[PDB]
């Protein structure tokens, strides 16, 4: 579903305030604690051992960070997630095989750290908003399945 | 299946959501209604508008049949039969929903309580509201 | 979705020996029966109360016929599936909001089906080539929600 | 959650497996592999070619798994503690990927014992088999 423009303000000034450095580490890092099957996509970053392990991963955290980084062009091309992503969708969907679903999880995951860090000013709305951007990245990541 | 250590974290972040659990419950539904507009459609019998008394209530029923799910961990298909009935048996609630909802209350609980909501503990709730989710989607009698 | 040549051959082989009265309509019984939430969306139905209710019932028969003929559809235009199925896509995304999952759940029982009747002949690669044909079905039902 | 009918059609179903489970287990296996090429890369050491040896001595570690299983319907995460450390712990096994096995293992059944194929049968034999994979997916331990 399309982000009305006030979504669209309300997810972009929220987005001004997150953590560049940090918040995209700790998403990737609880998507791979919550569900440690993704950690088998990951066997070169090191120890992953347990929850403290993974969040104080240095490759998690930079990994993290370009995982955040792409999440920023979604959302400064969210009329066109399809062309921003198509590169990305190649290499999860054609070359590593990632299940579509575990991108939603992901998103999932994205939203939690977000309500985690925003507290009460991650609002129903705020996060309904959300809600569409992670959606359709989900689906546009998905897109060479489609 | 929850480990030893999934059933300590669940009964102690749970624990601290205390007087608040109505409050939790019928924000995780809003948040549901608002961010899934089609879960909206197992509701029709419910004022649904924001700030709804009876969503408020709701809530507090959500939230209390969880902290029975709590008490009886290792015995849920027993003591949630019930709500079993309920929503797999007279609602047919597609399971997509609970994973909806698990969301929703997962998002509350981080924005409320986020001292708690380590990723340890956030790794045990979801496991703990995925393992609701099957008993009350299951009909088991 | 592309089928090797061997693999269309396959198909449409099987496929003219199905009886059209009866597997369309054991293919969506069954999902009534094992994922008995999809039975919300057939309240106008009567009686899916008991498993021999849900097969025996007239208009599971009856609708199960037009679910075999839309997959007859789709094996006529596997290359344009999307195009094929996109009144029905609007029908069960836009109207219905059925759940995608319960598109690829229809899909894998309408194959236990072809299993159950065929047999022995419904080899491996014969499967394997249908699974790429309910999969593609899938997608195209599901091409509103992308 | 099994119910109690669910337990007896699911015993009663394997009974009529008898002594071709293990070459049921390795079509359930040759079927994923073909059908779903992707569950391949589970199996790098494996012979994976038409016929061999090791897919059918696989094919009955599997199915004699399940025949555990199916005699621990009540008591499956403490039975099945090893193949759980295995496939959630060690290898880490994507849940998409137990639920493509399952599809093929009904695929088999219902193309070998057609007779025992109900839907009734089907409905029990698919959460059986939801139920062995969420055990052997989950870290409770
Ligand atoms: C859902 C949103 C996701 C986004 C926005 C995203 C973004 C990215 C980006 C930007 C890269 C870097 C590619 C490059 O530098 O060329 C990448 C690599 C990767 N992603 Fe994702 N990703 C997502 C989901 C997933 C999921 C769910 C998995 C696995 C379960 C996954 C596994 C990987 C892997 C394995 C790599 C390569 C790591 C390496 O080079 O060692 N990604 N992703
Ligand atoms: C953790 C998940 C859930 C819990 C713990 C839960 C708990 C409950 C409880 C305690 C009730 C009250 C039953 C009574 O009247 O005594 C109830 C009712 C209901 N639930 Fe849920 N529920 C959950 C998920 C869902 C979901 C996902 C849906 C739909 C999307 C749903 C739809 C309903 C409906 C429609 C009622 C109607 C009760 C009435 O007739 O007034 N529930 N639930
Ligand atoms: C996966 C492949 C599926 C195919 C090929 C298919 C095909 C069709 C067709 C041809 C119709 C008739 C529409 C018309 O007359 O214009 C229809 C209607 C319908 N389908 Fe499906 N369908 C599929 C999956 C599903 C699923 C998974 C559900 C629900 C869980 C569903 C629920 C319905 C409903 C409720 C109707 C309308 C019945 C009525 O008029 O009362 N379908 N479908
Ligand atoms: C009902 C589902 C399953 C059952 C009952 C099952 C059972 C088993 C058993 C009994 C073993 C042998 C343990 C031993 O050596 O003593 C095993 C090994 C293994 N399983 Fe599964 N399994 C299931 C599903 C899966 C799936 C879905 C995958 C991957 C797609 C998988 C991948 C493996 C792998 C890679 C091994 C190790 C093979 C080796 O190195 O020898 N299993 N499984
Ligand atoms: C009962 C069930 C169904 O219907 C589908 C999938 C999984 C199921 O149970 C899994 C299972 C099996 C054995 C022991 N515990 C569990 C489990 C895992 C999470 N919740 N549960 C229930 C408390 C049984």
């Amino acid at each position: 579903v399309h982000l009305t423009p006030v979504e669209k303000s309300a997810v972009t000034a929220l987005w001004g305030k997150v953590n560049v450095d940090e918040v995209g580490g700790e998403a990737l890092g609880r998507l791979l604690v919550v569900y440690p099957w993704t950690q088998r996509f990951f066997e070169s970053f090191g120890d992953l051992s347990t929850p403290d392990a993974v969040m104080g991963n240095p490759k998690v955290k930079a990994h993290g960070k370009k995982v955040l980084g792409a999440f920023s062009d979604g959302l400064a091309h969210l009329d066109n997630l399809k062309g921003t992503f198509a590169t990305l969708s190649e290499l999860h969907c054609d070359k590593l095989h990632v299940d579509p679903e575990n991108f939603r999880l992901l998103g999932n995951v994205l939203v939690c750290v977000l309500a985690h860090h925003f507290g009460k000013e991650f609002t129903p709305p705020v996060q309904a908003a959300y809600q569409k951007v992670v959606a359709g990245v989900a689906n546009a990541l998905a897109h060479k399945y489609h | 299946v929850l480990s030893p250590a999934d059933k300590t974290n669940v009964k102690a972040a749970w624990g601290k959501v205390g007087a608040h659990a109505g409050e939790y419950g019928a924000e995780a539904l809003e948040r549901m209604f608002l961010s899934f507009p089609t879960t909206k459609t197992y509701f029709p019998h419910f004022d649904l508008s924001h700030g709804s008394a009876q969503v408020k209530g709701h809530g507090k029923k959500v939230a209390d049949a969880l902290t029975n799910a709590v008490a009886h961990v290792d015995d849920m298909p027993n003591a949630l039969s019930a709500l079993s009935d309920l929503h797999a048996h007279k609602l047919r609630v597609d399971p997509v929903n609970f994973k909806l909802l698990s969301h929703c209350l997962l998002v509350t609980l981080a924005a409320h309580l986020p001292a708690e909501f380590t990723p340890a503990v956030h790794a045990s709730l979801d496991k703990f509201l995925a393992s609701v989710s099957t008993v009350l989607t299951s009909k088991y009698r």
